[PDB]
RNA sequence: AGUAGUAACAAGAGGG
RNA sequence: UAUACCUCUGCU
């Protein structure tokens, strides 16, 4: 109607005191008005809450309760009051007036309160088609990182929720914008049309999209899957010493499965190198591998995704590389080279930002479109060379054009004329140059540059007015008229016998799954992640010490090639694994030849990096490089580190911060002057005594004569007294 | 399009005063700080600085170092709200729920379990105190008892429960116009508490707390289904956890302070000008299964307008017991002890007759003290995620669930007690329960001294474990840091047992090394 | 045997044992009384640890200044405020070298802040002493009486809407010579009743004049107290809170303070304690990966001692000024304001005393004003002592503190500062044997020292120590100390070779939240859920956690289960509902329900979580959006508790609005004082916001701009909803001129 | 579980 | 008396 | 000056 509300308004028109208000104050201050009131922020609300329930009327509930619930209910108890509470005409009122109403009190109509409350619901839905697997107890590393809190967040930023909720629940009070996305719009017509007719308060409505809409971040400890639904339920899929393997109801996202693919596949590749069959080893471990408890042999079979160590997996299963793409009308097929990817943005001559995925490396592409083909020779942000040939110079130049903005040069960009703008669906922005240069390229080729070159039988350039020339030609544009195997070693090569892709040059660069891994398989230790790998290894030893001892005494070259240390092999980078495993190994030899001298906490540290061939060199080394999580840690060869860490206090060797196991009490008392096993062919004495010198470091050791003693900087701010020693070591 | 900030001439001169001292305008020093470039400013006042402003490292040896200095004065009193290892109860069997029936209807259950009664005696002078007040107290209360017919019980005001009570102690109210020239009018007393002395009683009542007992005295609300494994798997150690901690002593008491502290919170804001009765009550399971409730004696509260969360709320406990005053007359300062009756005991195989006492005290809380009494139960879950965190902590290095083995084999134990014969180790359970009284008793003792004791000392563990770590720890004002520790150390029982306690392990860390 | 608890640590590493070293299971201590002997100690002790410096007397309010910034360089390591501006800016200056355009956008930021402020953000916020009253306000009434006054007076620049006409007219409120306030006095009128007289008490206001020093000293006031409920102190201290003239300028320094501090490795401010931790982890990672094998690392656990205290506002003026450089030099005057105001700032000196006479039995209250006037037999003699050095300050009941800052004053430029000696320790920098990182947030600091040898540690010790002294930072050697590097401690948190749970710290956090039933079901399992997963609390005792929350909620709100044999005031109401109900699963907690939360659902809301299970009339009463007992709030305050750990901080949870989304009374002490009248003015702009919100639904979502009149907005938007309501709709063409002409009867009553 | 000691 | 602890409560204000 | 009462307030 409107009818009452006007009547309301003239009759607090009449009161001097409200329509002084009402003239005095402006819409401006009225924000501040409404928020004036006598009562305090409760400082000790449990406190005051527990005081107050004792009494007789604590809650306050607005003045028209009297006239909606009796006064004294069937059992005599009083309900409500006619007390005004302080600052308000509201009414203290019983808690016995909470439950009539929820016993006796009007019924309303709220079956589609789930679709306002989606967000609330949602969660129950994804717990109630959850699936519980087994529960595994072991040391759980947990990464502090930024994550989502808000599963389902239609993304959009926080002004474009708020003219999303102002569309569905204030239509008439929108300001002077619009809805500017696709995105918006879509939300929009759906919200309006699922909240269609809720009796609701609209500030609920807004509160809950507001909740659902914006995303949300926050910081906290995760092991494994970082997704969004498996953020949601952290309390219940991991402890500290325990992981609750768990699938949340619905289907993952393709983004995440994509993403931990990758990892999965790079995790399967860097384990089999280090292996003696890999190509056996990546197959028992792709079919024992699955993600978000979906097997991986059957995502290879229909994910496209384009990268090193999927390749070799797709390889090694029979199936066909994801080697090719079609752009601008055109079939691109890769034939040598890799796409490395980068999302970055960049200026046009226009000076417009645009973002791009530019790509990086050499990379060269067969490419024919039916009228032209050409042979295309790419690297980042450079057209290396393009061989064209078509039925006519027209079919030629559109595909040289093709090119010329697939090559992403800077020469292109700087040449672009006004803003890019093209069509309701808006094309990506690589067709955004496309189109552009497809309808005038006239400042692309005067911009694009000209070489001269040799002529050739068969070649010809081409010059930016269109003419052909011999001897001159547009930067790198000349004009002229797949069954892959895979190795024991997991190289992939065509049918001339070519390298395609190599195990050595996949991406050493790691990074947390968003779905969980499960590789189900002997040759991986039970957890995904290189701390696991740590700590697993260093338990390992402690467990079966007593064996592995002797086998260190009796028959050391099966201690070393133990495959249980393969995993710890693929945390050392590849070039100092050979000379680590010689310097362990003279190491060690060097503690069986000097008799009394022995180390179990030394060998126990030194163990896992014997597992590979050694070299012959004679280098130094106060510590070995350990790749985790991208950054390399060094773990120090005399005493304690980050890496690894015997406390005497507790009797624990500490891995990363996690206790990996109590060695015997045996090796607490056990101690020598001497040491063995920290340098090549020298022994540690004692305590630095300057009758023998000044202090070296480790570098100018090669001076010293075969029995002569010097002072040595050691590490950690120690200076030490070195002999070195007559007899070597095997 | 502009914008316009400026300063009128007041604020003007105000600016031109909030310099520094070289300084006599605002737009000056505007124009040294928008041109300053650095030149060695830093190094040049460092060459100038006095060498006596520095920050020597002194090296840190535990081995070094001396125990904590504990005051001397009187001995320490008890000061709980209520009896702990003294208290004694009587009690009816009944199938009731951990919270049914009327409370003084249960009452005199109990109390018409016991004859034997007897007539009064003072065995036990509250030294400031008009004792015989104490005595009719009793008397009125006893019979009040006997004639009530409610859900509840007022006592009259008379004479000697108003002073017990306190009734009129405040001065009354005037404008200082009115009194400004009295000779005596002072500012209230404001120094530092008296000191007290360490005694044995309270290192008694942490043994007591600690131990087991053959009731059940906390029962636990339901939860949802077990679903996920990991929720099966919770329960089991639950189960552990549940039975442990609802014997122990130290959960009777916190079931003592949660009835206490939610009768007296509730009268208090209900029944603000009534001196009303409120029976100390507990309900258990036995370990035999029967349910039972108990009186272990009553409470009579003063008047209650409080206002502020410190206000006070008087109260006189009335407490039956067992344990002879005399034997440790410095434990009960504040305590008038009755004898009021004699009770007959059965043992092995013979009936003994010991005579029955009540300790009797004025006693005041707080809105603040009450709240947090209603809240001891969360003590439980400071002990036992801490043994569920020791638990965790094998199972990841175990590589499966200890919690079986912990609780049902010894293979793993830990140091908490001494004997003439040296360091004793603890089950997992003892660790539990020991953790539980520690814990009980930080709420039934909480004080300024505690926090500052704890907070402090807390420092002198840390450097003395990185010592043992081997991390080669250093101090800068070691001297300093005793004294904060020591400040703290005043009168409080339960705040000199724990620098005791610190003292016992410094000297027991001392041996084990050097 | 003796039990130990102690004993423990014989075995366990202090660390992974910590809990046991938190009593945070009894209550905290409380102040009784006064703070104003609190607040002279902090005064007096500001001025000591300056006393070296020049005095001066203000211009325009005749308070005595100390000034120790540029004094004497400090001879002994007592705790000294002897800044130095030139080594502050090289500082500042290192640190706009370290981080090229953080400076410039964090300005710019700011200044689009500033542009777009409205004076509303100020209705947001803790509260603020008001001036009108000289006492503490709710943020919103204070902004409201300090509008009025100014209205009343000649300033009214803030009705553009804009903050910054706001704080223009803050500023030119000081050139005024005569502002006129209104008091409230009790007035004693006699009236007939039928058929005696009898006295009747009401409320008159009188007109009241202000000196020019009066005004600004009022302005210029901060209010002190005493702080409660402070974990890990013997001792009380005193806190403060600033006034509702320099609010709007301290938000906009703080916003700038804020921006640089978003964008420093080394700043714990205002990130979270995930987010902290992580920030700790890199410096760790960092430092280790820039030295060699040979070098060592060891790592300050530090505390700065009296840091409030020895801070300086022209220091801080300093800092705005050169962080601002190059900037419009009227954003550079905005910011600058706000230090200024601190340099010549004055601490009400609370409460008073009171005296008490044995013989006589009685008691007496006086005022802090009185300490001035006086005699001093009263007092003992500490007191006493205080009184006379506070005399000397004294001005106008208020006392005068030039140097030095109050815990509750001021955020985040103080830790910009420890920070920038952070920054100093770059290898690049300093160039020495020694370098250093680290993290800081208020006067708590970790510090990590590498160098070749232990004696290079000890130069960069000092090196640090003394260039913190330099600039008026003072660490506690008491209370700091330093390992090699591998453990620390850090605000509470707790590093052994990776950081370790302190789950007693949130022991208090486990409880009834006093909101209401549904906000507290909703707070309650959600305390448990991110316990588990931030602070090691184990799957077995979250479970009792469950049990015992549920146990303190029934009992808190008298709700327990609808088959108990308890009997409380809401039993018979909730057994009717019981046995009325067939599927009793459905009902909530509240309603005598069974509590169906375990580990797997501690983050579904209880009505989501029984939605399917309810009957269907009580799940139509339960939400009934028609209901007498909820308070339809705004958006921005929805699902909003308010929690202590920081200052006070809020508290989203997730729950379904429903009938036990209720409020508790309001404290009526008010009714019995001279402000009583304010209750009713509540009343009166309640009902207008709730007529105008008839008009303007979207005003509870989004506040409205605009400078009309809220009398014209509603008519303007009257008479165009009749029209598009008939011209396109369906409503009668004689009802149009029925609203109409009320629009036009309301429009003549002007 | 019947938790016992000596 | 008692609570308490660097200052308070042990009702405050009014019907004067 | 005392004794009854009566009213408001319990974080303001
Ligand atoms: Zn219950």
């Amino acid at each position: 109607s409107g009818m009452e509300r006007i009547k309301e308004l003239m009759e607090m028109v009449k009161n001097s005191r409200m329509r002084e208000i009402l003239t005095t104050t402006s819409v401006d201050h009225m924000a501040v008005i409404k928020k004036y009131t006598s009562g305090r922020q409760e400082k000790n609300p449990a406190l005051r809450m527990k005081w107050m329930m004792a009494m007789k009327y604590p809650i306050s509930a607005s003045s028209r309760i009297r006239e909606m619930i009796p006064e004294k209910d069937e059992d005599g108890n009083t309900l409500w009051t006619n007390t005004k509470d302080a600052g308000s005409n509201r009414v203290l009122v019983s808690p016995n007036a909470v439950t009539w109403w929820n016993r006796a009190g009007p019924v309303s109509d709220v079956v589609h309160y789930p679709r306002v409350y989606k967000m609330y619901f949602d969660r129950l839905e994804r717990l109630t088609h959850g699936t519980f697997g087994p529960v595994k107890f072991y040391n759980q590393v947990k990464v502090r990182k930024r994550v989502d809190i808000n599963p389902g967040h239609k993304d959009l930023t926080s002004r474009e929720a708020q003219e999303v909720i102002m569309e569905v629940v204030f239509p008439n009070e929108v300001g002077a914008r619009t809805l500017s996305s696709d995105a918006q719009l879509t939300i929009t017509k759906e919200k309006k049309e699922e909240l269609k007719n809720c009796k609701i308060s609209p500030i609920m409505v807004a509160y809950m999209l507001e909740r659902e809409l914006v995303r949300r971040t926050r910081f906290l400890p995760i092991a494994g899957a970082t997704s969004s639904t498996y953020v949601e339920v952290l309390h219940l899929t991991q402890g500290t010493c325990w992981e609750q393997q768990y699938t949340p109801g619905g289907e993952a996202e393709n983004d995440d499965l994509d993403q931990t693919l990758i990892i999965a596949s790079r995790n399967i590749v860097r384990r089999s190198i280090v292996a003696i069959d890999p190509l056996a080893s990546l197959l028992s471990m792709c079919h024992t591998t699955s993600i978000s408890s979906e097997p991986l042999v059957e995502i290879l079979r229909s994910n496209p995704t384009d990268e090193q160590a999927v390749n070799i997996c797709k390889a090694a299963l029979g199936i066909r590389i994801n080697n090719s793409f079609s752009f601008g009308g055109y079939n691109f097929k890769r034939v040598k080279g890799s796409s490395q990817r980068t999302e970055k943005a960049v200026l046009t001559g226009n000076l417009q930002t645009l973002t791009m995925t530019i790509f990086e490396g050499y990379e060269e592409f067969n490419v024919s479109g039916k009228r032209a083909s050409a042979v295309l020779k790419k690297g980042a942000q450079r057209l290396i060379q393009a061989i064209i040939g078509g039925r006519t110079l027209e079919d030629i130049l559109n595909l040289m054009i093709t090119l010329m903005v697939f090559s992403q040069e800077e020469k292109m960009l700087k040449a672009v004329r006004g803003d890019l703008n093209f069509v309701n669906q808006r094309l990506n922005p690589m067709y955004q140059l496309l189109r552009h240069f497809q309808k005038d390229s006239s400042t692309l080729l005067k911009n694009w540059g000209t070489e001269e070159i040799d002529p050739i039988m068969g070649i010809a350039g081409i010059m930016p007015d269109g003419t052909i020339n011999k001897t001159q030609t547009l930067m790198g544009v000349r004009l002229s008229q797949i069954r892959v195997n895979i190795d024991k070693y997991l190289r992939v090569r065509n049918e001339k016998g070519e390298l395609l892709i190599s195990p050595e040059e996949v991406s050493e660069a790691q990074g947390q799954e968003k779905l969980p891994i499960n590789y189900n398989s002997s040759l991986m230790w039970e957890v995904n992640g290189p701390e696991s790998i740590l700590t697993n290894t260093y338990h390992w030893i402690i467990k079966n010490w007593e064996l592995l001892k002797t086998q260190w005494m009796t028959d050391p070259t099966v201690l070393y090639n133990r495959i249980e240390f393969e995993p710890f092999q693929t945390l050392i980078p590849k070039g100092n694994r050979a000379i680590y495993s010689g310097f362990t190994r003279t190491l060690f030899q060097q503690m069986r030849d000097v008799e009394g001298t022995f180390d179990s906490i030394q060998i126990i540290k030194l163990l896992p990096f014997s597992a590979h061939p050694p070299s012959l060199g004679r280098t130094q080394f106060s510590s070995f490089t350990l790749n985790i999580r991208g950054a390399p840690l060094r773990l120090l060869i005399r005493g304690n580190s980050q890496v690894f860490n015997y406390n005497q206090m507790e009797n624990v060797i500490i891995v990363l911060g996690k206790s990996v196991g109590s060695p015997e009490r045996s090796i607490l008392t056990e101690s020598s002057s001497i040491e063995s096993a920290v340098l090549r062919g020298f022994l540690i004495l004692g305590k630095a005594n300057s009758k023998y010198g000044p202090v070296l470091t480790i570098g100018e050791l090669d001076k010293l004569g075969r029995g002569e003693k010097a002072n040595v900087l050691i590490g950690q701010g120690d200076t030490v007294l070195v002999m070195k020693r007559k007899r070597d070591s095997s | 399009l502009e914008e316009e900030f400026s300063y009128p001439p007041t604020f003007q001169r105000l600016a031109n005063q909030s310099l520094p001292p070289s300084f006599k305008d605002y737009h000056q020093f505007k124009a040294y700080v928008s041109s300053f470039k650095a030149n060695g400013n830093i190094e040049a006042k460092l060459g100038a600085m006095s060498e006596k402003v520095n920050a020597q490292i002194e090296s840190f040896d535990p081995r070094t170092i001396r125990e904590l200095e504990l005051p001397e004065g009187k001995f320490c009193t008890q000061r709980s709200k209520f009896l702990l290892m003294d208290a004694m109860k009587l009690s009816v069997l009944n199938p009731a729920h951990e919270g049914e029936g009327i409370p003084m209807k249960d009452a005199k259950a109990c109390l018409d379990t016991f004859w034997g009664w007897k007539k009064a005696t003072i065995i036990k002078k509250h030294e400031k105190g008009v004792n015989t007040n104490y005595l009719m107290i009793w008397e009125q209360l006893l019979e009040s008892i006997k004639e009530m017919e409610g859900k509840f019980l007022n006592l009259k005001k008379t004479n000697h429960l108003k002073w017990g009570l306190g009734e009129g102690q405040a001065p009354e109210k005037m404008d200082f116009e009115d009194c400004k020239e009295v000779p005596d009018l002072f500012q209230y007393k404001s120094e530092p508490p008296e000191k007290r002395k360490l005694a044995s009683w309270i290192q008694s009542e942490f043994n007591k707390a600690s131990e087991l007992t053959n009731s059940n005295w906390i029962e636990f609300d339901e939860l949802g289904n077990d679903v996920a494994p990991i929720e099966h798997i919770a329960s089991r150690r639950r189960n552990f956890f549940t039975a442990e901690v609802s014997q122990c002593r130290a959960s009777e008491y916190i079931m003592k302070a949660v009835y206490i502290n939610t009768a007296l919170l509730n009268s208090s804001c209900t029944a603000m000008e009534e001196y009303q009765v409120i029976p100390i009550i507990t309900k258990c399971r036995d370990t035999s299964g029967q349910r039972r409730t108990n009186l272990y004696g009553f409470i009579i509260k003063g008047r209650s307008h409080l206002r502020n969360d410190t206000d006070v709320v008087n109260f006189i406990s009335l407490e039956f017991s067992l344990t002879d005053p005399r034997n440790e007359i410095h434990k009960w300062e504040k305590y008038c002890v009755l004898e009021i009756g004699d009770m007959e005991i059965r043992t092995s195989i013979s009936t003994i007759m010991k005579p029955v006492y009540l300790y009797v005290r004025t006693n005041g809380t707080s809105k603040i003290k009450m709240k947090w009494g209603m809240e001891m139960r969360r003590c439980l879950l400071q002990s036992l995620q801490q043994v569920e965190s020791m638990i965790e902590a094998e199972s990841a290095v175990k590589e499966k669930d200890m919690t079986e083995p912990f609780f049902r084999n010894r293979e793993n134990d830990w140091p908490i007690g001494e004997s003439p014969q040296g360091i004793e180790k603890g089950t997992i359970g003892k660790v539990c329960r020991v953790l539980l009284a520690k814990s009980v008793f930080n709420s039934i003792y909480a004080s300024a001294q505690l926090e500052g004791f704890s907070a402090e000392s807390r420092k002198l563990l840390l450097l003395i474990q990185a010592f043992r770590d081997n991390l080669d720890p250093g101090t800068f004002d070691l001297k300093g840091l005793y004294e904060a520790i020591e400040e703290c150390i005043i009168n409080d029982p339960w705040v000199l047992l724990n620098a005791s306690w610190f003292n016992s392990f410094l000297k027991a860390v001392q041996l084990s090394m050097g | 045997m003796d039990v130990n608890p102690m004993l423990i640590f014989l075995k366990v590493p202090v660390q992974n044992a910590i809990s046991t070293t938190f009593p945070y299971t009894g209550d905290p201590p409380y102040s009784h009384g006064t703070g104003t002997g609190y607040t002279m100690d902090t005064v007096i002790r500001t001025h000591d640890y300056s006393s070296r410096g020049i005095w001066k007397t203000n211009s325009e309010t005749g308070a005595q200044q100390l000034n120790p910034i540029d004094g004497p360089l400090p001879e002994d390591n007592e705790p000294s405020g002897y800044a130095q501006t030139d080594c502050v800016l090289e500082l500042i200056e290192g640190l706009d070298r370290s981080h090229p355009g953080l400076f410039e956008t964090a300005c710019q930021e700011t200044i689009d802040a500033i542009q777009q402020t409205r004076v509303d953000k100020l209705t947001q916020g803790r509260q603020t002493y008001d001036w009108t009253l000289n006492r503490n306000q709710p943020a919103a009434t204070a902004l409201a009486n300090t509008i009025e006054v100014f209205r009343k007076n000649g300033y009214k620049l803030n009705e553009s809407g804009r903050l910054i006409d706001f704080l223009k007219d803050v500023l030119l409120s000081f050139e005024n010579d005569s502002m006129e306030v209104t008091t409230h006095f009790q007035k004693k009128k006699r009236i007939r009743d039928n058929k005696k007289m009898i006295t009747q008490r009401t409320i008159g206001k009188k007109r009241v004049k202000l000196t020019k020093k009066n005004y600004l000293i009022r302005a210029l006031t901060l209010n002190t107290m005493t702080k409660d409920a402070e974990r890990g102190k013997l001792k009380r201290r005193a806190i403060a809170t600033p006034g509702m003239q320099i609010r709007g300028f301290v938000y906009f320094v703080e916003l700038l303070a804020r921006n640089i501090c978003e964008r420093l490795e080394q700043s714990g401010l205002p990130v979270g304690g995930n987010e902290k931790k992580a920030k700790l982890a890199n410096v760790i990672k960092k430092m280790m990966a820039k030295s060699t094998d040979e070098e060592l690392s060891y790592t300050i656990t530090g505390d700065n001692t009296k840091w409030n205290e020895n801070q300086n506002p022209r220091i801080f003026l300093a800092m705005v000024l050169r962080i601002t450089a190059g900037q419009p030099e009227w954003f550079r005057d905005l910011l600058a304001v706000a230090p200024i105001m601190f340099s010549n700032k004055v601490a009400r000196l609370g409460r008073g005393y009171m005296f008490e006479s044995k013989s006589m039995h009685l008691r007496t209250q006086i005022s802090a004003e009185n300490l001035s006037d006086i005699n001093l037999r009263y007092f003992n003699e500490d007191t006493k002592k205080k009184i006379e050095k506070i005399r000397h300050l004294m001005v106008e009941g208020t006392a005068s503190l030039s140097p030095g800052m109050m815990m509750g004053m001021f955020n985040m430029l103080s830790t910009v500062l420890g920070v920038s000696v952070l920054n100093l320790g770059q290898r690049e920098i300093l160039k020495r044997t020694y370098w250093w990182d680290g993290l800081q947030s208020s006067d708590d600091f970790a510090l990590i020292i590498n160098g070749h040898f232990k004696e290079d540690i000890q130069q960069g010790v000092n090196h640090f120590y003394r260039t913190c002294k330099l600039v008026g930072i003072n660490m506690s050697q008491k209370k700091s100390y330093i390992n090699k590097t591998g453990t620390f401690e850090f605000t509470s948190f707790f590093y052994r070779y990776g950081f370790v749970a302190n789950f007693s710290m949130e022991l208090p956090s486990f409880g009834v939240a006093g909101n209401n039933e549904s906000a507290d079901m909703s707070i309650g399992t959600t305390v448990i859920k991110t316990n588990m997963i931030n602070n090691d609390l184990g799957p077995a005792t979250a479970q009792m956690a469950i049990q015992l929350f549920i146990k303190d909620y029934r009992y808190t709100y008298r709700c327990h289960r609808g088959d108990t044999n308890l009997e409380t005031r809401r039993t018979k109401s909730i057994k009717r509902l019981w046995t009325e109900t067939i599927s009793k699963a459905g009902l909530l907690v509240a309603d005598g329900g069974p509590n169906p939360y375990n580990l797997r659902n501690l983050h579904i809301p209880e009505v989501c979580l029984k939605w399917s299970l309810m009957d269907p009339d009580y799940r139509g009463r339960l939400c009934n959006p028609n209901n007498p007992f909820v308070h339809h709030m705004e958006v921005e305050s929805t699902n909003l508790a308010v929690v202590m750990p920081g200052p006070a901080k809020s508290l989203e949870y997730d729950a379904v609005a429903t009938t036990h989304s209720w409020t508790p009374k309001r404290n009526r002490s008010i009714l019995n004082t001279n402000q009583r009248g304010i209750l009713e003015d509540e009343r009166i702009y309640q009902k207008c916001c709730q007529v105008f919100e008839k008009f303007f639904p979207s005003s509870t979502y989004r506040r409205p701009i605009g400078m009309a009149s809220m009398l014209d907005a509603m008519l303007s938007r009257a008479r165009i909803d009749a029209r598009i309501d008939l011209e396109s709709g369906r409503i009668s063409s004689q009802d149009f001129s029925e609203i109409t002409n009320t629009c036009k009867a309301i429009e003549a009553l002007k | 579980y019947s938790p016992t000691s000596p």
